[PDB]
RNA sequence: UGUUUGCAAUUUUUUAUAGUAUAUAUCAAAUCAUCUUUAUGCUAUUCAUAGACCUUGGGUACAGUAUAAAAAUUAUAUAUGUAUUAAUUUACAUAUAUUUUUUCUAAGAAAUUAGGUAAGAUUUUGUUUAUAGAGAAAUUAGAUGUAAAAAAAAAAUCUUAUGAGGGCGGAUCCGCUUCUAAUAUUUUUUUGUAGUUAUUAUUAUAAUAAUAAUCAUGUUUAUUACUUAAAAAGCUUAAUGGCUUAAUCUUGCCUUACUGUUUGAUUAACAACAAAUCUUA
């Protein structure tokens, strides 16, 4: 008699994510924040944007 | 046509869509209220059992896709933007970047037995046991070529934390379990230590961590949160080491507690965890690839920088 | 303790004896889900065949190009197969700088940014 | 028309409970006579037990 | 509000709700899904008309034109026919009412869609049981060298369904049983029923012998027929009884 | 059907997932807590902002489906509710902000840009949901940037040089490798010399094409979609490159 | 009215009707603790009602973009402000508690439980690759390959048959035996290797040929079958043998680790006897 287990999943919300470029997309997460603004991300990082001079400080 | 005659004529799929006047009279909330009674129950009262007792037991369980099943998980709620990205732009770039041409009439490659047999005239060779794997004691998987039928993709991700100090302070394990809960959206499973070490105060067979596993869309979303919100916020981050790789298409790398609290799910309620209790983690990205150079080529296609190590 | 009791309450609602029970559908409700589950898995089959048809057509266009190229004498005095043998080389394909990170890092988005495209980019 | 069906539902249940109680009555009666019976048999030395 | 309408819940729901076909219930996702399957059924039907005509051309085509000849012409029509039989099932395997109609037993077994689902149902539970009985009771190889059943057979004695391999009292099995058969391939055929006792002890030679307890041939059957009473194989049902029902029996002491 | 199916599944997750514990994310009697409790009551107890109103418990949990023509499942309605829930409704002091003094959040940008409205075919911010292809006119036939392969270079070294000699160096481009993704053959006229064109794939990440001082006799350029190439490129030129196209 | 509220959907059984064994309904049990107040409360608005912003309250709302019309409703002891009435009656408002709704301090975070039976799982050791803290030594994740539309036909070699009750002698036993059938074997004589999707070529969207892909009507975390040397791990304790298709592991329900008598063996246990071991009814 092998047990048939049930899934134990917490409440998940639908969240809007606004990157630093002003672009937006929707995700699925456990945090209740409806809009997540991101000031620092891959769109504003020199390791991901090696050809962006605005972010280049020499 | 006689073939069209054998089809069902009372086709419900070929019916017209509903009407508006009849849609304005459809009020499920008013039926129950205006009924002033409870409808009799249906005589069909099969319910999935808590245990599976065999393929021939009178009471059988339904598949997990059945909504009444106990294993049912509601389906997709959205399309991860990183799976759509890969399937839309990158899949053709890997297929174009990694392409070797086979002329039309090239005979198929017959694989050779990796556990060799003794062949010869010596009478002893007949019943000899197959030889051992040449080189390593375990056979490594052979690399499949990247073609329009084998595009390496991401399958699942395992996050784990090892907290040996939890044996002294049991609160370190409750907090570690709540971070992996919010970081992943799953319920982690506690792990135990397996070796005794007196210098490290490590006793065996005692709970000393937890682990999660997210599949399908949840794994693609976790990579989007990681590649684009977490890793860019680590101070003086050089990249994923180029040494990572188990030789079978899987990538591993670890984070610090100062980098686990950068996750939007952990930094929103950072004040609900005691101080100096948020742990680090080991993240194992399991891909459909078949080599270390294919898995590294796949992560580069998703925006993962590597540094020589 | 008060902060840890709050964690334990989060694990209590996730207990197998407190989580909501398995669904109970009537017939007309069970058949409506069976119809939705049957159309979703059909929609996925259509998206799959389409997805895989285009990949096979891109692959055949590559094969027809690399098959002609394999039987081209030139340019000039270069012998048959030269360009073909130079196209099949994988130099730098499996290194660190294979795919530029400015191209892979730009994942899709539901709505564009304040500046969708940068026409003023200079070398 | 729904009250009639419910009365038919209640009647079928109340009817069963009545016939189910009548059957339980007879069972408890048969168990009372069986557990009360005493068969004394001639075993040996002209003794009964 | 009579029993002819169905269960109490139906008779009760059929009077407290509206008269609207199940396929027209104005639910958002139920209708969007209905449109996906409606547009797919029209694509399968269009494919049946395309492969149907493709066979006419191949039929008119003389074997001399085929590189393999008549052999290569039949292997190509055989594959188109099978492909057609698969599209006729896929054109209705997504219909919610075809599923309801089948689950209610009101399905037309003269059509491939309902025979396809009847066999699938049979091969889920009842086939695995009969398969296990054939092996554990050694019906194979004793009676037949190999046996893979392809139709359902449920026998009953005086209205009481008996489980496969059950020990039945001699008084119960004194009358001929009633077979509840179900075939899953189209057309009419003639069946032959044989009841054989495999463990008749022959003390004279210290071995077991076989004994027929019933034999009948020329029993016409179609996938729409359900019940067959072996008592009525001569008068009501068309057939040729070679041996009427002999009450099964077992002498004392034998297994 | 995707919008209806997601919404249909987000409500099944309401009936099967564990409840939401606000005490795990908001400290009692604070600015965040009071803001949550106000907007929670307007949703009638539903902690989610994109499934309308539905209670997984009670005598009404069976009525989880919406009817035809329901704006609740649309992608425009959920974004409206996610933005209406991001505005802070309680000042840091703890008092409700008036209905007029509330700051609306910056709304997302539209999918169709200005170029989509004007129809500028020289713009790369047009048709953002599709793939754009660079075709150039040579003093006149529209085509892709081509050039003869010298005895010194290969196919991938010529394509990189031709592109710079055809559209400038102000484009952040990436030749996807050395393999040609398409080819076009022009048979010889027995006479005239035939041509065996081999196309390599390229991706542009930033910049714009420039036809000033080009070595090849190029006049104009434009960035077209797959449906537009079919009307601009020749019938034989198009039949040979269309196998290289993508889904979008 | 147990069972999800729009409608004959699991298994067996009871009863009733029609019917001559079947058909439908119904009942019970098994499988499963799904939570159920049709509103009595809340919310918005308006008015009486003081009057410089108050109690108490009377109406209004018309519900698929479902709704104010239930996001979760119990009960009690003490004391207090307001008001009440023939009342510490009532409601209100708190504070102090005690309470049911099991629904909020993770046993699916713990214990190495070793026998019977049933189901399920099938390399678990070591080695090795990689992996925040992490080091010689801590945890986690990995480490074989194949197949999954479908065959058809002719002969030969045996071997089997409670197949033809085959034939000839001494239906069933024995010796000879012909035929048929089945498994296996041949590198055997072969035939076929499609359809679907697309590509290329030709021909006038279709036909033909060639090439490539193709287990897939199915919640890809696919699934299923076969395969993956030896040693090692595990199996109450040494060593040897054995088990991986169970004798290991997991889970459910259990206590046959039962009572009496008894068979045949250990080439007539230990080169006797006895205490023993295995086994049958
Ligand atoms: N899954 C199958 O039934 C199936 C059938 C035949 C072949 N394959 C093979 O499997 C591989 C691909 O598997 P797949 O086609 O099943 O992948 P898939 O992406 O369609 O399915 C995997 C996951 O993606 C989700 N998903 C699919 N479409 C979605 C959408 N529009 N929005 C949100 N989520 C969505 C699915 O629900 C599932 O969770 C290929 O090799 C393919 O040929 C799969
Ligand atoms: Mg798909
Ligand atoms: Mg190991
Ligand atoms: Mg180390
Ligand atoms: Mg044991
Ligand atoms: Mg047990
Ligand atoms: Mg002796």
């Amino acid at each position: 008699a092998t047990f048939v287990p049930r899934h134990r999943r917490p409440y998940q919300f639908t969240q809007l994510v606004q990157l630093s470029d002003g672009s937006t997309f929707t995700v699925r997460t456990t945090m209740p924040t409806a809009l997540y603004k991101s000031a620092k991300d891959s769109r504003n990082h020199l390791l991901w944007q090696p050809s962006d001079k605005s972010l280049k400080n020499v | 046509i006689p073939d069209l005659a054998e089809l069902e004529t009372r086709s419900a799929l070929d019916a017209p869509i509903p009407s508006e006047e009849d849609k304005k009279e459809f009020r499920p909330w008013k039926r129950a209220a205006d009924r002033k009674a409870r409808l009799p129950s249906s005589r069909y009262q099969y319910h999935p059992p808590k245990y599976n007792r065999g393929p021939l037991h009178p009471i059988q369980s339904p598949p997990s896709s059945d909504p009444i099943a106990r294993d049912f998980v509601p389906g997709p709620f959205n399309m991860p933007r990183l799976k759509e990205t890969f399937r839309t732009v990158m899949a053709s770039d890997l297929m174009t970047l990694a392409y070797i041409h086979t002329p039309p009439g090239t005979p198929k490659k017959e694989p050779t037995e990796r556990l060799r047999a003794w062949e010869g005239d010596s009478p002893y060779f007949a019943n000899r046991a197959r030889r051992a794997p040449r080189g390593a004691p375990e056979l490594p998987i052979r690399e499949r070529d990247i073609s329009f039928r084998n595009i390496p993709e991401i399958k699942e991700i395992t996050v784990s934390t090892f907290v040996p100090l939890g044996l002294k302070n049991p609160d370190l394990l409750i907090v570690a379990r709540a971070v992996l809960l919010a970081m992943t959206g799953t319920m982690p499973e506690m792990t135990r230590s397996k070796n005794n070490v007196v210098q490290w105060q490590l006793q065996a067979n005692k709970p000393a961590g937890c682990k999660t596993t997210i599949y399908g869309n949840a794994a693609w979303e976790f990579m989007d949160r990681l590649i684009h919100l977490v890793l860019p916020r680590i101070k003086d981050w050089k990249g994923v080491p180029a040494s990572t790789g188990d030789g079978s298409g899987n990538v591993q790398f670890g984070l610090n507690p100062e980098d686990v609290q950068l996750f939007p799910e952990v930094e929103c309620n950072y004040d609900m965890y005691p101080a100096k209790m948020i742990p680090g983690c080991h993240i194992a990205i399991k891909t459909t690839a078949t080599s270390d150079r294919q898995a590294k080529l796949l992560l580069q296609s998703l925006g993962v920088p590597f540094y020589s190590n | 303790d008060p902060r840890i009791i709050n964690i334990l309450r989060h694990f209590a609602v996730l207990s197998p004896k407190r989580i909501p029970p398995p669904l109970r559908f009537g017939r007309n409700r069970y058949l409506r889900h069976w119809t939705i589950h049957r159309a979703w898995l059909l929609f996925r089959r259509q998206q799959r065949e389409q997805r895989e048809r285009i990949l096979m057509q891109q692959h055949q266009s590559m094969s027809n190009a690399c098959e002609e190229l394999r039987n081209t004498e030139g340019p000039g005095t270069r012998e048959t197969g030269y360009l073909y043998r130079v196209a099949m080389l994988k130099n730098g394909v499996y290194g660190l700088k294979s795919i530029p990170i400015e191209y892979a890092s730009r994942a899709l988005v539901e709505t564009p940014g304040r500046q969708a495209w940068n026409h003023e980019w200079k070398r | 028309v729904i009250a009639e069906l419910i009365k038919e539902k209640l009647a079928a249940r109340a009817e069963y409970n009545a016939r189910q109680s009548a059957l339980r009555k007879l069972q408890q009666q048969k168990m009372l006579a069986r557990r009360g019976t005493r068969v004394l048999r001639l075993m040996n030395n002209y003794s009964y037990r | 509000g009579g029993p002819e309408l169905g269960s109490r819940r139906r008779r009760a729901a059929l009077a407290t709700t509206g008269n609207l076909p199940f396929e027209q219930l104005p639910y958002q996702c139920f209708q969007d899904a209905r449109k996906i399957l409606q547009q797919d059924r029209a694509a399968k039907i269009a494919q049946i008309v395309k492969e149907t005509e493709k066979i006419k051309l191949i039929e008119a085509r003389d074997a001399s034109e085929f590189e393999g000849g008549e052999a290569a012409k039949q292997t190509r029509i055989k594959s188109l026919r099978k492909y057609i039989e698969e599209l006729k099932i896929l054109a209705d395997i997504n219909d919610p009412e075809v599923k309801r109609r089948f689950e209610d037993g009101r399905g037309d077994m003269t059509k491939p869609v309902y025979r396809f689902m009847a066999e699938r149902r049979w091969r889920s539970m009842d086939y695995k049981i009969i398969a296990q009985r054939i092996s554990q009771f050694h019906v194979v190889p004793d009676l037949l060298p190999a046996f893979d059943p392809t139709m359902d057979v449920k026998l009953s004695f005086r209205g009481y369904q008996v489980s496969p391999g059950a020990i039945l009292d001699s008084r119960v099995t004194e009358v001929a049983p009633t077979l509840r058969m179900q075939v899953f391939d189209k057309g009419e055929r003639l069946l032959t029923v044989v009841v054989i006792d495999s463990d008749v002890p022959d003390v004279t030679h210290d071995n077991f012998k076989r004994r027929c307890h019933f034999l009948a041939a020329n029993i016409p059957w179609d996938p729409s027929k359900t019940v067959l009473s072996l008592r009525s194989v001569g008068d009501r049902v068309e057939g040729d009884v070679g041996k009427p029902w002999l009450p099964p029996f077992a002498q004392k002491g034998s297994p | 059907f995707e919008e209806s199916f997601y919404f249909y599944q987000k409500r099944l997750n309401e009936r099967l997932t564990a409840p939401f514990r606000k005490d795990f994310y908001f400290k009692k009697d604070t600015a965040a807590d009071l803001d949550w409790r106000i907007k929670l009551k307007e949703r009638h107890g539903v902690p989610a902002k994109d499934i309308g109103r539905y209670n997984p418990r009670g005598r009404m949990a069976w009525n989880d489906e919406v009817l035809v023509g329901s704006q609740t499942s649309s992608r425009k309605h959920m974004v409206e509710k996610l933005l209406a829930d991001a505005e802070m409704r309680v000042s840091e002091d703890g008092e409700e902000i008036p209905a007029e003094d509330r700051v609306p959040v910056e709304k997302p940008m539209p999918r169709r840009t200005e170029a989509d409205e004007k129809g500028d075919v020289k713009r790369l911010d047009r048709a953002l949901d599709k793939t754009l292809y660079l075709v150039v006119k040579k003093k006149a036939k529209w085509m892709f940037p081509t050039g003869v392969v010298p005895t010194d270079e290969g196919l991938h070294e010529t394509a990189a040089r031709i592109l710079a000699e055809s559209a400038g160096v102000n484009m952040n481009t990436w030749i996807v490798g050395r393999v040609p993704v398409a080819h076009h053959v022009v048979r010889p006229v027995f006479l005239k010399k035939g041509e065996k064109i081999f196309f390599l794939k390229g991706r542009i990440m930033a910049g714009q094409a420039d036809l000033t001082d080009n070595l090849h006799d190029l006049v104009d350029f434009k960035w077209l979609t797959q449906e537009e190439l079919r009307s601009t490129l020749a019938e034989e030129y198009f039949h040979s490159v269309k196998g290289m196209f993508a889904e979008r």
